[PDB]
């Protein structure tokens, strides 16, 4: 089968910037490639077809080039309405594989997150489960690492994360991670912590608590 | 008086599949053993005939059809198949009696930048009947408003160029195909094997 | 004015059946390659199936034997019969004009989409728990507090603070689907730590599917002895 590698995963840019999105097919697919734009909550919109043909109605700033394995989508002068996810698609054979996508986000200065940790509430413990929450607030770029530690044992497989959409006013992200344990497991340990790794931090930040206000 | 198989298989140029070529082979001695004993073909499938027993058989006429398609399309040149080729370019009947012979032609039909001379019909309202050859270049009406010979919105050019480059994956490289049909009518047999 | 309108989506249990429709205007369905493409929540695009004008149909290996594309020339409508539905089939389904194999034009017109949810989870209102501000860590700066909206089905829930009077600093997170098949979400707000004793903070959670309306007061944690 044909694999399409779309790069980068995310791209940071300003209104007026020239942006290039890359797509690499595992084999020569000549000009059987399309480019789509998708905004959250919306259907994809065709931008370029047959690798370099601009779809009718699409603005001139969008252009595609390439034939064979290496393709590129160029946006010569970003407009406010171009911050969206972009996808390449091979039209050479079934199943018409789409690329992984490139989210085009607003460029901003680096902002370190403010880290907060929340123990499970007494109300939640009564029902048998403990959710421990770690908040990484208003940071930039999106790339952040959250490491949970319970009595200094690095936890893997019992946490889930969620990130907000880039903020319309300060262009930052926020992230919430939840560590879920049973009440019985929660009471077998004392030190609960989340260690945060980010470009805006000179070294990792750890917020912790001792079970029982200890 | 040997059958001119050399003219068909060794032709310097093959036809586009939409406008497939037919050569009526008649009144000649046919040595099919030059074809079976050849390490040149990737596909050699016979239907209603044994490939080694062809030299013992006699037919009213033999038809030799030839065209260029992709490697992943050769499987559509068989009875009971669907796809852009079987549906809109070259259709074999369910009771097909004959052989389908194919070989990679990347060294002859692919160009550095794209060939563009090899086409295939991409749009057709309905499937072809077996052995139907449609060579119409009429603009394809995809909507309610007439095209009137103008390419545009809901008005496509019915043919598409293959655009063969030597940097394509094997299943997307050009393949030359010769389909031999064996006709058996209540009339004299003009094409017999060596006796 | 080209328009593609899908319908038929909704909540269904694994093993069930569902038929999607797509009323079209602007081109003739019977004369075109018509495709079905789907997008799972938070994921990319996945082509499902195609029907040719001549009748030929193709499917993606993940839907083969369970899905059937078809159309009605008289109603200019395209259908997708989805049998033996699995949790993975949960996606927004789009009908689009075009094909994806030796078709250089791509998929030029797409419908708005229809969400199909395949789940055996029971509709359940969330439990709402406080994410109490750290009162011990007070420094004449910024505090964070919130609400954990746990174990609900289906989406969505709405979260407001102080009946809409508290909006700045609020971050309501996208819900995450737990292994139990229920959703969980948190809503946080950063406030001045100086206000933790004089200002009341309440999250107002609404879950229309279960008719649940919960108001939760979030207070700094008190001592024990
Ligand atoms: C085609 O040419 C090759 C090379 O001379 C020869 O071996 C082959 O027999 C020819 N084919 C026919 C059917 O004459």
């Amino acid at each position: 089968d044909i694999q399409l590698t779309q790069s980068p995963s995310s791209l940071s840019a300003f209104v007026g910037d020239r942006v290039t999105i890359t797509c690499r097919a595992s084999e020569g697919i000549s000009s059987y490639l399309a480019w789509y734009q998708q905004k959250p909550g919306n259907a994809p919109k065709l931008l370029i077809y047959a690798a370099s043909t601009l779809e009718s109605g699409v603005p001139s700033r969008f252009s595609g080039s390439g034939s064979g394995t290496d393709f590129t989508l160029t946006i010569s002068s970003l407009q406010p309405e171009d911050f969206a996810t972009y996808y390449c698609q091979q039209l050479n054979s079934y199943p018409g594989t789409f690329g992984q996508g490139t989210k085009l986000e607003i460029k901003r200065t680096v902002a370190a997150p403010s880290v907060f940790i929340f123990p499970p509430s007494d109300e939640q413990l009564k029902s048998g489960t403990a959710s421990v929450v770690c908040l990484l607030n208003n940071f930039y770029p999106r790339e952040a690492k959250v490491q949970w530690k319970v009595d200094n044992a690095l936890q893997s497989g019992n946490s889930q994360e969620s990130v907000t959409e880039q903020d319309s006013k300060d262009s930052t992200y926020s992230l919430s991670s939840t560590l879920t344990l049973s009440k019985a497991d929660y009471e077998k340990h004392k030190v609960y912590a989340c260690e945060v790794t980010h470009q805006g931090l000179s070294s990792p930040v750890t917020k912790s608590f001792n079970r029982g206000e200890c | 008086n040997l059958c001119p198989f050399g003219e068909v298989f060794n032709a310097t140029r093959f036809a586009s599949v939409y406008a497939w070529n037919r050569k009526r082979i008649s009144n000649c001695v046919a040595d099919y053993s030059v074809l079976y004993n050849s390490a040149s073909f990737s596909t050699f499938k016979c239907y209603g005939v044994s490939p080694t027993k062809l030299n013992d058989l006699c037919f009213t006429n033999v038809y030799a059809d030839s065209f260029v398609i992709r490697g992943d399309e050769v499987r559509q040149i068989a009875p009971g198949q669907t796809g852009k080729i079987a549906d809109y370019n070259y259709k074999l009947p369910d009771d097909f009696t004959g052989c389908v012979i194919a070989w990679n032609s990347n060294n002859l039909d692919s160009k550095v930048g794209g060939n563009y001379n090899y086409l295939y019909r991409l749009f057709r309202k309905s499937n072809l009947k077996p052995f139907e050859r449609d060579i119409s270049t009429e603009i394809y009406q995809a909507g309610s408003t007439p095209c009137n010979g103008v390419e545009g919105f809901n008005c496509y050019f019915p043919l598409q160029s293959y655009g063969f480059q030597p940097t394509n994956g094997v299943g997307y490289q050009p393949y030359r195909v010769v389909v031999l049909s064996f006709e058996l009518l209540h009339a004299p047999a003009t094409v017999c094997g060596p006796k | 004015e080209v328009q593609l309108v899908e319908s038929g989506g909704g909540l269904i249990q694994p093993g069930g059946s569902l038929r999607l429709s797509c009323a079209v205007s602007g081109f003739t369905v019977s004369n075109n390659y018509m495709s079905w493409v789907r997008q799972a929540p938070g994921k990319g695009l996945e082509w499902v199936s195609v029907i040719y004008s001549g009748g030929t149909t193709y499917y993606a290996d993940s839907v083969k034997g369970r899905f059937t594309i078809s159309r009605d020339n008289s109603k200019n409508t395209l259908y997708l019969q989805m049998n033996s539905l699995r949790a993975e089939d949960t996606a927004v389904y789009y009908c689009a004009r075009g094909d994806v194999s030796g078709y250089r034009y791509g998929l030029d017109y797409w419908g708005q989409g229809t969400l199909v949810t395949v789940s055996g989870a029971s509709t359940k209102g969330p439990s709402v728990f406080p994410l109490a501000p750290s009162s011990k860590s007070t420094s004449g700066g910024t505090a964070a507090l919130g609400c954990l909206v746990k174990d609900y089905f289906p989406e969505p829930v709405t979260v407001s603070w102080n009946s809409g009077a508290l909006t700045s600093g609020v971050h309501t997170f996208p819900a995450v689907l737990q292994s139990s098949g229920l959703y969980s979400l948190s809503s946080v707000v950063t406030v001045p730590s100086s206000s933790l004793g004089t200002q009341t903070y309440i999250c107002n959670v609404n879950h229309k599917p279960s008719n649940t309306k919960v108001d939760k007061r979030v207070e700094p944690k008190s001592c024990d002895r």
